[PDB]
């Protein structure tokens, strides 16, 4: 993927490794080494006029 | 079966008139849509992410 990773207030239960959005896209991850929950937000975008 | 309204025979004859002896000032509300939200979709980023 590609995005901005940030520490998050999401209370993942022990069996959960990913969070998913309405569009199936991964919205959050649990880091495999140190078990942080990271939000993913897309890198900023917009029209150029 | 639905009611269309209360039924009323108007008191018509060839020499009878009804004239209002008073009035009421009525304030009525009419609501109209004027705009909708200005959405934009980047076709390449929706389709191909
Ligand atoms: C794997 O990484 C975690 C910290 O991120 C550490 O506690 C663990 O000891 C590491 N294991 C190995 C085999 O290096």
């Amino acid at each position: 993927g590609t995005g901005v990773l940030t520490e998050s207030n999401k209370k993942f239960l022990p069996f959960q490794q990913f969070g998913r959005d309405i569009a199936d896209t991964t919205d959050a991850v649990r880091d495999p080494q140190t078990l942080e929950i990271l939000d993913i937000t897309p890198c900023s975008f917009g029209g150029v006029s | 079966t639905m009611s269309l309204g209360a039924e009323n025979s108007v008191a018509y004859s060839n020499n009878s008139i009804a004239i209002p002896t008073n009035f009421t000032i009525s304030v009525t509300t009419e609501i109209l849509p004027v705009s909708m939200t200005k959405t934009s979709v980047d076709c390449t980023m929706y389709i191909c992410g």
